[PDB]
């Protein structure tokens, strides 16, 4: 539930927000995309698993963790996306094609959105372009993200949280620097006003020899969390791998339906054929001779047309879309 | 004030791995440092910052720290490892005190 | 070569005073915090005092040695100093003058270079 330096905020500019996307994945054949942010989805304050609500960073000087519900999160690239699942840092969602991806949290009028560029194109499988999986068609081998949230595409490492400096912990009065920790909290302070000097103060505390607040820093001794190795956070010195969590929504194998293009009409002339073809969408026709030279040809076709293809005594083979290979032998 | 406790002794024939533990309240939240001594020669730092070492320390030495326990792990013990070992930390809330452990002999 | 050499120790009566000197070489004496650390015979190492850098404005001491032992430094001759007053029997020990390497965040201090040490004995 840390904060990342999102490049594009709600308004126009970069900010530091809980909802920074720091990586995006779209290799799934069905168009589903896996997203990675700094929030913890499906978790309450203590981290207990509960789908209905999630936890995230809080815009306050104590910077505790505060929580919200599923219904107020939205995802969109060009039009609104549909959430397919969520766990911890990661989301899975189905999105319309677009050039960027945006995640927005809507706490009433507080609509905090983070946007990151990523070209997501409508992708298909098979040898025929199609908008939608056909109701009827061949069941061909495909690979798509598994909706099971307990799966694992891998593992990501996390480390002890690094520094989190503040100047609200500091205060200037009559050209003197004081540290004001939150009530009952031991806050680690360190400063250099000439000599370098460190310490921990749990209460309103003076420091001497200091006239500028820029020379001193204070921050909580917060080891009670684990943070992803993000580039947007200055790091703890002991950056050993202190935890490995799974990468849900493994890219699993399955079968997908793909369309069946028009059955060609063969029109034959001496040592050659004339295939009359219809294909509303881009369909791949490939051919190859069966002699010493394949002379293989490939072509993506739309509309209706006709192709004259010489066939020799050795023969010819062609595949029209997802149909089976067809072989011929001339005389 | 933190109190650092180590076992008074650890026995290890050569060839295996030896663990020496430093015990203290909530020492996992601080950075421990392990020093090795052959009396009367001055000790030598072998671990600092819970996971990393000065130059020249062989690859067998490693350190860890978590919760209430820090651990010095010495894989493949040899006769030369027989030494005194002291865990150290810098309790800065206690007026910049440098607290050492009681010590352990190998 | 980075080397720290102690001197000045010996036998002193209880209630006496002494001045331990430590000359430094091989590094910028003004750039590093320094310390005196103690080891009694058959006991563990125990920290005595630290003097900061470059001017040593802030000096930190162990609790019983406050008000009696004082650290000082001089960057011109690269020499650390510990003056002792009202010496007592348990001060009998070997003292190492130690260079201090301090890392800002998290605040952590560990000693890198030590001198061979010098003995003081406090007995009647």
């Amino acid at each position: 539930p840390y904060l990342g330096f999102c490049p594009y905020c709600r308004h126009s500019a970069p900010c530091f927000s809980p909802i920074k996307i720091e990586n995006v994945w779209d290799e799934s054949d069905d168009g589903s995309i896996r997203i990675q942010v700094s929030a913890q989805f499906g978790y309450n304050q203590a981290g207990t698993a509960d789908v209905t609500k999630f936890r995230y960073m809080s815009f306050d000087h104590d910077h505790d963790i505060k929580e919200d519900s599923m219904d107020k999160i939205a995802i969109s690239t060009s039009g609104p996306c549909r959430r397919l699942g969520h766990k911890g840092y990661f989301l899975l969602a189905q999105c319309p094609p677009g050039d960027s991806v945006t995640v927005s949290i809507t706490s009433g009028a507080s609509e905090n959105s983070c946007t990151v560029e990523k070209k997501i194109r409508r992708k298909f499988v098979g040898r025929e372009e199609y908008l939608f999986p056909p109701v009827h068609g061949k069941l061909v081998k495909c690979h798509v993200y598994d909706h099971l949230k307990e799966t694992s595409a891998g593992y990501i490492t996390m480390h002890r949280p690094g520094p989190h400096a503040y100047k609200s912990y500091l205060e200037e009065a009559s050209g003197e620097v004081y540290i004001k920790p939150p009530s009952g909290k031991n806050v680690t302070y360190e400063c250099k006003c000439g000599d370098y000097s460190t310490g921990i103060v749990s209460t309103r505390t003076k420091m001497n020899g200091c006239t500028k607040a820029k020379q001193c820093i204070a921050y909580k001794s917060d080891q009670t969390k684990w943070v992803f190795n993000s580039p947007d956070l200055i790091r703890h010195t002991d950056h050993s791998v202190q935890g490995k969590l799974h990468i849900p929504f493994r890219l699993t194998p399955t079968v997908c339906p793909v369309p069946l293009a028009h059955t060609p009409t063969v029109t034959k002339w001496f040592k050659g054929i004339t295939l009359h073809l219809t294909a509303t969408r881009p369909t791949l026709l490939t051919t190859r001779k069966l002699g010493l030279r394949a002379d293989a040809t490939a072509e993506w076709i739309t509309g209706t047309t006709s192709r004259n293809f010489s066939v020799g005594r050795e023969g010819l083979e062609y595949v029209w879309g997802n149909h089976e290979p067809v072989r011929v032998w001339a005389q | 004030s933190y109190e650092l406790t180590q076992p008074p002794s650890v026995s290890a024939s050569p060839g295996q791995t030896a663990r020496i533990t430093c015990g203290g309240i909530n020492i996992g939240s601080e950075l421990v440092h392990w020093y090795q001594q052959k009396p009367p020669q001055a000790p030598v730092l072998v671990i600092y910052a819970n996971g990393e070492r000065p130059s020249g320390i062989p690859e067998r030495f490693s350190g860890s720290n978590s919760g209430n326990t820090a651990t010095l792990t010495i894989s493949g013990v040899e006769a030369g490892d027989e030494a005194d070992y002291y865990c150290q930390l810098w309790d800065i809330s206690s007026d910049h005190n440098y607290i050492f452990g009681d010590g352990t002999r190998l | 070569e980075v080397q720290l050499v102690e001197s000045g120790g010996g036998l002193v009566q209880p209630g006496g005073s002494l001045r331990l000197s430590c000359v430094a070489s091989g590094f910028t004496f003004s750039d590093y915090r320094m310390a005196w650390v103690r080891q009694a015979t058959g006991k563990g190492l125990e920290w005595v005092s630290t003097i900061s850098q470059p001017s040593g404005t802030n000096t930190y001491y162990l609790d019983p040695v406050k008000g009696r032992f004082t650290v000082s430094r001089d960057n011109a001759k690269n020499t650390l100093y510990l003056q002792m007053h009202s010496l007592r029997a348990e001060d009998t020990a070997v003292y190492y003058c130690a260079r201090v390497v301090t890392e800002s965040r998290p605040p952590a201090a560990w000693f890198d270079v030590w001198g061979p040490g010098v003995l003081v004995t406090v007995s009647s």
